[PDB]
């Protein structure tokens, strides 16, 4: 994994060797080359997984996870360059570092072959995600809100650290692979149950799980541009592929500990796609959607089938570039009008022909049209959860009728209807905004021609 | 002070340290403390004003009747024992008093009051020093009596300290008392594992001397003692606010981070030994002391506060202030982590 | 023990009771200090000379010698705290709160 | 007041000093350069070739290979008398159940 | 060999290098009392250095190369703009104190470095010890709020504390009538406003605060503005003068080098004049301050220590 | 719309006795300066 650990840190010289007005042209244009080159990581054998060294593996879990972060990188950097514009250098090229760093945490997270090394670099990315937040947030909330998305990970994260290492001194290694080998069953005692607890609760958080979740609509929502779509395109994800690799050594105990957590999802994914027919903020409405979409991924982890996993992977996939992109179109209107009430800037579909074509394409994903990849995910989920309990059809069917009026409302408080006539600086789109979107939805659709790439390691 | 002079008052202090660590005798272990006492009483005077003073007078109070304890101690192990080896302790009555003594000389709650105070009383060099240099020597006999040392009342003065030290920083602005109560948490971390794995607490002691260190020398470079003074240094000099972040971020043990070493270790130690419930309710705890670091880290460097007008003819001058060795400190503060394996030289 | 260790054991005690429990002057509070310094030396004389215990018997004069060093430091400090207050009493030291 | 403060400055158009601007920068020479790469290593290359690329994968995850495993065991052991598949992965003379 | 515990070590000690004619001495009066004459007569007479008064761009004289900086970098506080509208509501009136007293701050750290390294006397204008006057003047009129002579007031506790007074000062006594006249000759288009009740007040300061307080501590020189005219006379007096009186006669080697290690130390000297007192005289909001922070910067020979100016033609900088 | 920073009044409120003021600590005059009481 060195061969894309090493062109990563080397985007920090480059930043900062660069001429004062080429840092935005130098880190796009080579951070989408290592972004190319992660392609090659598909390499995916039926039996094995790509082994690379005692420190790095990365299987067909860790591949799909692995290439949209390091495509999020460029796009994040497009995204940036308007309001870090008055910004003086070196806080320009300290925010772009800042960014590297993430990634450099993130791609050596989803490869760390040792749980522990996985432990450190997962909470590796709190400290630059939170130094994005507050430092470039534009709101006096934003230093509330990192500390909510300081300590609610921090709570939960310390307690796993110990499961870690005591798992260690009982089976004498948190290898991945040995543990395939060497998991032992788990009993049904009292000192097993808090063994469970501290092992997932530190996931359930950054998910978020219902009820754990008051951080998200606090950091995603201060957040300036870049940091909301990492916060929800991958760091999300890092709490999903948490527990698809720590609930290998948690059978049987896993069949009944489920159920508090499966009640807070079923229901939980009820509520807060309710919150987001009311919600007065476009950018809080978003952050809501990951609450209701990623309370799918616990339920498939937590049911343990192969095909809720295979839901699942394709699910954290499809959200990851859906989200990513919702942020996007919310902060073009916000960069014009500078404001992000969601009844303020109305009918935008008469001013912004073509950015309302980004906004339909966005919501139909997001309501999960078939058969783009957030349809194959939710899908697959759906027929597992059946099976394991064929009156959830009800919770997940409600769902779905949520999902899809709070999608077109979406769609239709900003882009249909008459538009505001004391605003009169809705300039035409950008081709930096246009193109920003065309990145993100073009592969989401690309991947439907040949899906089983971000179908897990159950495929 | 004439300069020879504060040498070598610097020297005896060392001295007073280095007896107590080289010395197989109790009696020479307790002439070290007399005469590291000594000699740090004047440089806390050395700004001749009543706060001063007071602080001097707290300490010496506190180190003195500690001193009485700790050769009551010896006195009753040699009755018992009839020698003077510096070793376990050979009676329990013995054993309570000299780890009760030298809870009082490191501060360890509830023998802390004298902490916030003495360190708030003296300048900063004088405050480095107490909160650094002085708890090497009481370290060295716990590092050496700690099999005869009672195991409920060590965890009990590690678990209240911890406590005590988290709480007791919330509701400061000074940063010499938040450095003060920031040394009694860490403390408890130190005499917490010291039962089940002395080098742990000497890892521990170290990545806090030079934690703290860094922290005291960068306060020095500005002469910054509370926290609206500190938070004028993104005004003047922008590089000092960006390491007093790297370092308050390490100090809070977050990962990938040097003050994330010891927090690691100590729970691996604790574990090992079936010790699961404290680890995590010193975990969790600690988050206390990640708290006030980060209100610190908001009012120097995530936000710009306020700045005055006179601030414009600092910037006319350079930084003349000794600030010696803090390009080392700083990365070691930060970016010691890759070489955690090292800590195998201190066994 | 023997009945002489009651008495001088119990005398530390005294004085350490003492030395927690300041009244209103500090120079009177240094006595409660020297007090143990005092049971201290006569509890380790004995237990040293009753034992036949050659070197040691230089031990008590060094512990005389220290305790002594260090009350000459405590009463240079009593005497700087009178010269500002105009009197040692203790409730004047207080200005370390805030 | 409570002190002295500038005002807050208003967004500029980039539209206003460069109708053909693109929107990446002020300086309409590094604005031309910013778009041209994002749309040659974004466009040309991640998707047009990353598309290819993945489309001619080398038989990912052994599913081709297995179907034509398949289809010789179903010739094998069809037209042999032997069963299709056994309801044991592993043959009974090697395990020994307990008591 | 930069001073410090070393060089005292080796011999640099003050005594060593201090004589009977090494003094400090103050020439003080209302405006236009002809202090900067008398001033210059007894620093020439005398062989002293002379230190003209410090003025709104003092430390810029002081750092790089010497030459006055735009006003955006002293604060926007200008003295002409202090007699149009003393009451104007932005805050020129005190900031320019505020700023001022810096200054002369400043100087007399300058003024004590210079005494105690080479031995040579000085002699100023309007020390800090009597900065003090234009304050007052500023309050009675109505010119400053109260708070900011509560924060004058803090500030000026916290610095003056440190540093010995002067060994003679000179007071160029001048009734008040006989200013006002000179105003109007001099010629200057905006101090011509300066009214009376303001001119008289400083006397009263002067006359009232000042000077009955000095005379404790220093041997302090009456002269009207007749008698300030014979500049060899006032050479006599202070050449005749007792100094038996002040705290300079408890001063030895090891005082004077605590003192040297604070005036040589500019920052140290400048530490508590930017007290974190809130106050919206001299309170600058953050986006002002940023901004015009990177301008200081951008600056010819500023952005790098002193001698490490590549664009300044400073050489062997990939060797210091 | 600029990024919002301190003002004075956020300022202030690290600039008292103690963060969280009670009855107790009513009356708790901050530190002096230069830590220097008058004589
Ligand atoms: C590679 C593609 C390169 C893009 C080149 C675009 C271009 O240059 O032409 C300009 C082209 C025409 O220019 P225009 O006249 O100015 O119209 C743009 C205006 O914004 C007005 O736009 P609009 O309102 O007319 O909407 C047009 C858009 C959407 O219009 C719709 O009809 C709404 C979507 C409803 C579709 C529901 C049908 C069910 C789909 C499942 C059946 C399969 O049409 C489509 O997305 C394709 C038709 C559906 C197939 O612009 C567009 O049409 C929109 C931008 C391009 C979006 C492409 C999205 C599809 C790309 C898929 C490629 C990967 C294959 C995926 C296979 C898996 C399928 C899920
Ligand atoms: C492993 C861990 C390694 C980390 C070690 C951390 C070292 C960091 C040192 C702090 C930064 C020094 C600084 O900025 O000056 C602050 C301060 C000056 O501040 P100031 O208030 O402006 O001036 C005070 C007076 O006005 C004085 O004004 P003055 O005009 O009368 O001048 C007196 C003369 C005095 O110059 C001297 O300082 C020389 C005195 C001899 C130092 C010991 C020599 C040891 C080698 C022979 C054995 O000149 C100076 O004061 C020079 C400024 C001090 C710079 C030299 C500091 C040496 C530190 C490295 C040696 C560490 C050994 C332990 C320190 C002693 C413990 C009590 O100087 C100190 O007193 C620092 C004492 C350091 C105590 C903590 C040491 C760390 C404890 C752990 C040791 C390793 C085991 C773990
Ligand atoms: C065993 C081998 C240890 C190597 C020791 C040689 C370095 C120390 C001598 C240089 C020195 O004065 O620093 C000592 C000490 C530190 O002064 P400093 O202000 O922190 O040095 C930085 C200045 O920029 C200093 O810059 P400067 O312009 O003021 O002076 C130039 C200086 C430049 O010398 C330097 O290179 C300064 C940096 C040297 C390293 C300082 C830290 C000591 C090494 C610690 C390494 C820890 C590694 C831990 C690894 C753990 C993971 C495996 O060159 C020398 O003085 C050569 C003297 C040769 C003797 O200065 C003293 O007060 C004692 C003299
Ligand atoms: C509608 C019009 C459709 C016309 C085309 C139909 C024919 C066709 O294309 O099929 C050929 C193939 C599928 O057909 P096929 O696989 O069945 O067979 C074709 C090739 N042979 C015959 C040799 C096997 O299409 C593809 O494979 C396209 C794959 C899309 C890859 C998208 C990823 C590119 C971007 C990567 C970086 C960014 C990703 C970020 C997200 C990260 C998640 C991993
Ligand atoms: C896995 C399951 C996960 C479960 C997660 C549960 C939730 C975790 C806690 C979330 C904490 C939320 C952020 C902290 C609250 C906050 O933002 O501060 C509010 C308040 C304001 O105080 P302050 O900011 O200092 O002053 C105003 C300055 N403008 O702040 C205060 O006044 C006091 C702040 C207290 C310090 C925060 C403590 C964090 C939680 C750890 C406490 C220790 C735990 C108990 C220790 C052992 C028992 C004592
Ligand atoms: C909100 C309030 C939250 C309250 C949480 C309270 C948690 C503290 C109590 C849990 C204690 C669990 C424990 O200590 O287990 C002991 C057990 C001993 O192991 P062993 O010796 O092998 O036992 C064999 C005996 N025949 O050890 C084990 O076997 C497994 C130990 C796993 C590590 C447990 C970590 C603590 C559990 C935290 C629960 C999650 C809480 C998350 C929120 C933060 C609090
Ligand atoms: C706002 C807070 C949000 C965060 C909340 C975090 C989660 C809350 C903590 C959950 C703790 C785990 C629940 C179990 C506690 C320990 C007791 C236990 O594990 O018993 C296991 C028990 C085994 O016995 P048995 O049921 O017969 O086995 C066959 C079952 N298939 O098997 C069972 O009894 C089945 C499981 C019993 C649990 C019943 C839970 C019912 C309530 C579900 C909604 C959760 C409401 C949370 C309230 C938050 C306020
Ligand atoms: C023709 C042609 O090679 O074009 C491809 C383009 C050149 O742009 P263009 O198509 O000539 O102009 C179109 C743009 N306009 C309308 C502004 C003129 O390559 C590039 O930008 C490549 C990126 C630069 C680095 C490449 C290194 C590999
Ligand atoms: C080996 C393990 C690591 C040790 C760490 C290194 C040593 C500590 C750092 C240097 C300290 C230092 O020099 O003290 C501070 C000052 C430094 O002189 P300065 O004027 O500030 O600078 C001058 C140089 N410049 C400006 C060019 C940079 O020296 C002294 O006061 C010197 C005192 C010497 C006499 C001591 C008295 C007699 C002692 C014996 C009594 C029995
Ligand atoms: N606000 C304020 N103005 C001052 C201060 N010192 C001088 N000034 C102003 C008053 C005058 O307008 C100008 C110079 O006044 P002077 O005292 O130096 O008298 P003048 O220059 O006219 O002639 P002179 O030197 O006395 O012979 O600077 C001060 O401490 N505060
Ligand atoms: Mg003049
Ligand atoms: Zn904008």
């Amino acid at each position: 994994m060195l061969k894309y650990i090493i062109p990563t840190i080397m985007l920090m010289p480059l930043t900062w060797l660069s001429k004062n007005n080429m840092i935005w042209v130098n880190s796009t244009a080579h951070s989408l080359l290592i972004s190319f080159t992660s392609l090659l990581l598909m390499n995916q054998f039926g039996d094995n997984s790509l082994n690379f060294s005692l420190l790095f593996f990365s299987d067909s879990l860790s591949t799909p996870l692995l290439i949209l972060t390091m495509w999020l990188l460029p796009l994040m950097l497009m995204a940036s360059q308007h309001h870090l514009s008055k910004e003086n250098l070196t806080r320009k090229k300290l925010f772009i570092t800042m960014l590297i760093s993430l990634q450099l945490f993130l791609i050596m997270t989803f490869t760390a072959m040792e749980l522990i090394l996985f432990y450190i670099l997962f909470e590796a990315t709190l400290v630059p995600t939170l130094i994005i937040i507050t430092r470039w947030g534009n709101q006096t909330e934003r230093l509330n809100a990192g500390l909510y998305f300081l300590f609610y990970t921090l709570a939960g994260s310390l307690p796993l650290l110990v499961a870690l290492i005591y798992i260690q001194n009982t089976v004498g290694s948190l290898n991945f692979l040995m543990l395939q080998y060497w998991v032992q069953p788990v009993h049904n005692s009292w000192s097993n149950v808090f063994m469970w607890l501290a092992c997932m609760m530190a996931f359930m958080v950054k998910m978020p799980l219902y009820g754990l979740h008051l951080w998200l609509p606090k950091a995603h929502v201060e957040a300036p541009i870049a940091g909301s779509m990492v916060l929800a395109a991958v760091l999300l994800k890092l709490g999903g592929y948490g527990m698809l690799r720590i609930t290998l050594i948690l059978n049987p105990m896993t069949d009944f500990m489920a159920y508090p957590f499966i009640m807070l999802s079923l229901w939980g994914m009820i509520m807060t796609s309710s919150i987001c027919l009311r919600q007065t903020d476009l950018k809080s409405l978003i952050a809501y959607s990951s609450v209701s979409h990623m309370a799918l991924v616990i339920v498939a982890i937590l049911i343990q089938t192969p095909w809720s996993y295979m839901g699942a992977t394709a699910l954290m996939i499809a959200h990851g570039l859906t989200s990513s992109m919702l942020f996007c179109l919310a902060n073009s209107n916000y960069e014009r009008i500078h404001s992000r009430t969601m009844i303020l800037a109305r009918g935008l579909q008469t001013l912004l022909p073509l950015m309302a074509t980004w906004w339909l394409l966005a919501s139909l994903t997001n309501l999960a049209l078939p058969p783009t990849i957030n349809l194959i995910g939710e899908l697959f989920v759906v027929m597992s959860t059946f099976s394991w309990s064929n009156i959830t059809i009800i919770l997940m069917g409600v769902n779905m009728v949520i999902t899809a009026l709070y999608s077109l409302y979406m769609l239709i408080m900003t882009q249909r209807g008459k538009y505001t006539y004391h605003i009169n600086n809705i300039s035409p789109s950008f081709t930096r905004e246009n193109a920003l979107m065309s990145l993100h939805i073009l592969p989401l659709l690309l991947l439907t021609l040949n899906p089983k790439i971000i179908l897990g390691p159950l495929y | 002070m004439n300069p020879i002079i504060f040498i070598i008052i610097l020297l005896t202090i060392m001295l007073g340290t280095i007896i107590v660590m080289i010395s197989s005798h109790w009696l020479l272990v307790w002439i070290g403390f007399e005469m590291n006492m000594l000699a740090i009483i004047p440089i806390m005077m050395k700004n001749h004003n009543p706060r001063a003073t007071e602080a001097s007078t707290k300490y010496f109070l506190t180190q003195s009747t500690a001193s009485m304890l700790l050769m009551m101690a010896v006195i009753i192990n040699l009755m018992f024992s009839g020698q003077w080896t510096v070793m376990k302790l050979f009676n329990p009555m013995a054993s309570m008093l000299m780890t009760m003594a030298l809870a009082m000389k490191l501060g360890m709650a509830p023998f802390h009051f004298w902490v916030p105070e003495v360190t708030q009383g003296i300048p900063l060099s004088s405050g480095l020093i107490l909160l650094t240099w002085q708890k090497l020597a009481p370290m060295s006999v716990l590092y050496q009596i700690f099999p005869s040392i009672n195991l409920n009342l060590i965890l009990t003065l590690s678990v209240l300290s911890i406590l005590i030290g988290g709480w007791g920083g919330l509701n400061q602005t000074q940063l010499r008392k938040i450095m003060a109560y920031s040394s009694i948490a860490h403390m408890g971390w130190m005499t917490a594992v010291l039962p089940y794995n002395p080098t742990m607490t000497l890892l521990n002691l170290i990545i806090y001397i030079i934690m703290t260190s860094t922290m005291f020398t960068m306060f020095m470079a500005n002469s910054t003692t509370t926290t609206l003074s500190l938070s004028h240094t993104w005004n003047k000099t922008p590089i000092m606010t960006v390491l007093i972040l790297a370092t308050l971020l390490s100090m809070g043990g977050l990962p990938p981070l040097s003050g994330f070493m010891p927090k690691w270790m100590i729970i691996q130690e604790m574990t090992k030994n079936n010790s699961i419930i404290l680890p995590t309710f010193m975990a969790i705890t600690a988050l206390l002391n990640l708290y006030f670091y980060m209100r610190l880290t908001y009012s120097t460097t995530l936000t710009m506060f306020p700045s005055t007008n006179n601030m414009k003819m600092k910037w006319q001058f350079p930084l003349m202030k000794k600030m010696t060795f803090l390009p080392t400190m700083v990365v070691l503060s930060t970016m010691m982590l890759p070489l955690t394996p090292m800590l195998s030289v201190l066994e | 023990m023997s009945m002489v260790y009651m008495n001088i054991m119990m005398a530390f005690t005294v004085s350490l009771v003492g030395l927690l429990m300041y009244r209103s002057h500090l120079m009177s509070s240094l006595l409660c200090l020297e007090g143990m310094m005092l049971s201290l030396f006569v509890m380790a004389a004995l237990t040293i000379l009753n034992s036949h215990f050659t070197l040691a018997s230089m031990m008590p004069i060094i512990l005389l010698v220290f305790a002594a060093c260090e009350a000459a430091l405590g009463l240079s400090l009593l005497v700087m705290v009178s010269n500002t207050y105009g009197t040692d009493y203790v409730q004047n030291l207080n200005l370390l709160q805030c | 007041l409570r002190w002295q403060e500038d005002p807050e400055p208003e967004d500029e158009n980039l539209y206003e000093k460069n109708p053909d601007s693109h929107g990446y920068d002020k300086d309409p020479a590094v604005d031309i350069w910013n778009m041209r790469v994002v749309f040659f290593f974004g466009f040309s290359i991640v998707l047009v070739l990353g598309s290819t690329f993945v489309a001619y994968l080398p038989d990912y995850r052994m599913q081709e290979w297995a179907r034509r495993e398949a289809e010789r065991l179903v010739k094998y052991r069809e037209a042999h008398g032997l069963p299709i598949m056994e309801s044991n992965c592993f043959d009974p003379s090697k395990i020994q159940l307990p008591e | 060999l930069q001073y410090g515990p070393l060089a005292y070590i080796l011999g640099e000690k003050a005594t060593k290098k201090m004589t009977e004619k090494s003094k400090l001495i103050t020439v003080d009066g209302n405006i236009c009392s002809g202090k900067s004459k008398l001033a210059k007569e007894i620093a020439e007479k005398l062989g002293l250095k002379h230190f003209p008064e410090a003025g709104i761009h003092y430390v810029d004289s002081t750092t790089g190369d010497g030459k006055p900086l735009p006003v955006q970098f002293s604060g926007n506080c200008s003295l002409e703009k202090f007699y149009d509208d003393p009451k104007s509501n932005d805050g020129n009136s005190y900031r320019l104190q505020a700023w001022l007293y810096a200054s002369r701050l400043l100087q007399y750290a300058d003024a004590l470095e210079h005494l105690l390294s080479t031995g040579q006397g000085v002699v100023l204008e309007r020390s800090i010890y009597s900065d003090f006057v234009f304050l007052e003047a500023m309050y009675r009129q109505g010119f400053i709020r109260k708070q900011c002579v509560d924060h004058y007031n803090q500030v000026k506790k916290v610095t003056i504390c440190e540093y010995l007074p002067p060994h003679v000062v000179v007071y160029v006594d001048v009734p008040v009538p006989e200013v006002q006249s000179r105003i109007q000759k001099k010629g200057n288009p905006h101090e011509m406003k300066i009214t009376s009740a303001y001119l008289q007040d400083i006397e009263n300061a002067y006359k009232g605060t000042f000077l009955p307080e000095m005379s404790e501590k220093c041997e302090v020189l009456q002269y009207s503005a007749w008698e300030a005219q014979d500049a060899e006379k006032v050479v006599e007096d202070i050449e005749y003068l007792k100094y038996d009186k002040g705290p300079w006669l408890d001063q030895n080697d090891r005082k004077l080098h605590k003192l040297r290690m604070l005036v040589q130390d500019k920052l140290e000297v400048l530490n508590y004049t930017s007290i974190p007192v809130f106050l919206p005289e001299v309170t600058v909001g953050a986006h002002q301050s940023d901004q015009v922070f990177q301008e200081f910067t951008e600056l010819p020979g500023r952005k790098y220590r002193a001698g490490y100016n590549e664009d300044v033609g400073d050489k062997w900088i990939w060797l210091k | 719309a600029r990024q919002w920073q301190p003002d004075v009044e956020w300022a202030e409120q690290y600039g008292g006795a103690v963060m969280y003021p009670t009855k107790e600590t009513a009356h708790w005059k901050p530190p002096p300066w230069n830590d220097v009481d008058p004589p």
